């Protein structure tokens, strides 16, 4: 396994997330970064899994970036 | 008349990121009342026993409690006392329970960040992992940062390994033997630690186009052999390849050269015997394609 490089352009976050207690699917994963973009008040333009633990990963790796 | 016994009880009555509240009870004074007390600690990265610093700086004879300051966070430690008297200093107390330290945010950025080669369509990302004392938390990981020299933002992952030394990044907009911008750091459960300082690294090369021409070869005895060719993307070295008549080419030897020597001699032959000799170029990325073969005898 190799982690997806996210683009990050000017004034976006890098941001990611692990717990290796746990083995979360694709979509919990997804809504993760969607709800952490959110409430920093970003939308969510790139993320991808990290860790595998079928189709469950430990981590996640997203990119913010402002709105409008 | 003599120096003091040795303290008992050694407990930690709490811990942090960098200090730690220690109590224990006193021992004999040996006729001499215990004037002050001191400390010392051992973790698996220190000289066995080592000396502290501590809050009051002096602990007095009357102090059954002091707080050890200026200790490594996510670390493993374990704690004596020392009674001293007039006479002199006693023996030291038997070791408490051993207490890791509470974690942070590491504080410095992975050694020796470097990289190049690979094959063509590849950028290769490398630096020196963080030793364990440095860490300070567990579920330490890197992020890789890298661009095209010159580019608005940054290509970005999370490589989660504690033990990871090298990210390797490929893709077909990858240019051959390019320049990129590349800075690593470093995370752990409490956050993110610092990036280092920007460097430049370039991207693989591509293999050798052609091949060798005009490949030649005499011996020079019943088992040495001099091999000659012509030279030609930039060329490291040839590489040769030789096997004998009742052999195959893929089960073969290989011998490689370095610069643009142009001559090469192999050794370890058999007298009386008859050998196919290949010429290749080569730099970082792999071989190019081979001359036309040659046959010689010993």
């Amino acid at each position: 396994f190799v982690s997806d490089a996210l683009l990050v352009p000017d004034k976006c976050k890098f941001l990611h997330q692990e717990r290796m207690d746990m083995c979360e699917s694709h979509l919990h994963w997804h809504t993760v970064a969607k709800e952490s973009c959110g409430d920093r008040s970003m939308n969510l333009h790139d993320y991808g899994m990290l860790l595998p633990c079928i189709d469950r990963f430990r981590g996640v790796e997203f990119v913010c970036c402002p709105m409008e | 008349g003599s120096p003091p016994g040795p303290p008992t009880s050694i407990h930690v009555e709490e811990i942090t990121d960098t200090t730690a509240t220690l109590s224990w009870r006193p021992g004999p004074d040996n006729h001499s009342p215990i004037t002050a007390y001191t400390i010392q600690a051992r973790t698996p990265f220190s000289l066995g026993w080592q000396a502290v610093s501590t809050v009051p700086e002096v602990v007095g004879g009357s102090h059954l409690t002091a707080t050890v300051i200026e200790l490594n966070p996510w670390v493993e430690y374990e704690f004596r006392v020392l009674a001293s008297n007039a006479v002199g200093t006693g023996e030291p107390s038997k070791p408490s329970k051993k207490a890791r330290t509470k974690d942070t945010v590491p504080k410095v950025t992975p050694a020796n960040v470097s990289g190049g080669g690979g094959s063509r369509s590849e950028l290769v990302i490398t630096w020196e992992p963080v030793p364990e004392e440095l860490q300070n938390g567990a579920g330490f990981g890197y992020v890789v940062a890298f661009r095209p020299f010159g580019s608005t933002g940054w290509m970005q992952a999370a490589v989660p390994s504690p033990e990871a030394s090298k990210y390797v990044f490929k893709n077909e907009t990858i240019l051959p033997f390019s320049p990129f911008q590349v800075k690593v750091g470093a995370y752990n459960n409490k956050g993110e630690g610092p990036f280092g300082p920007v460097i430049t690294i370039y991207s693989a090369e591509e293999e050798p186009g052609r091949a060798p021409s005009r490949l030649r070869a005499k011996s020079l005895s019943a088992s040495d052999v001099e091999v000659s060719w012509k030279a030609l993307k930039r060329v490291l070295g040839y590489e040769l390849r030789y096997w004998e008549k009742n052999e195959k080419e893929d089960a073969s030897s290989v011998l490689r050269t370095v610069g643009n020597r142009t001559l090469a001699i192999i050794q370890g032959l058999k007298g009386s015997s008859t050998y196919y000799i290949t010429v290749r170029a080569y730099n970082t990325a792999g071989t190019g394609p081979p001359s036309p073969v040659v046959n010689i005898t010993t």
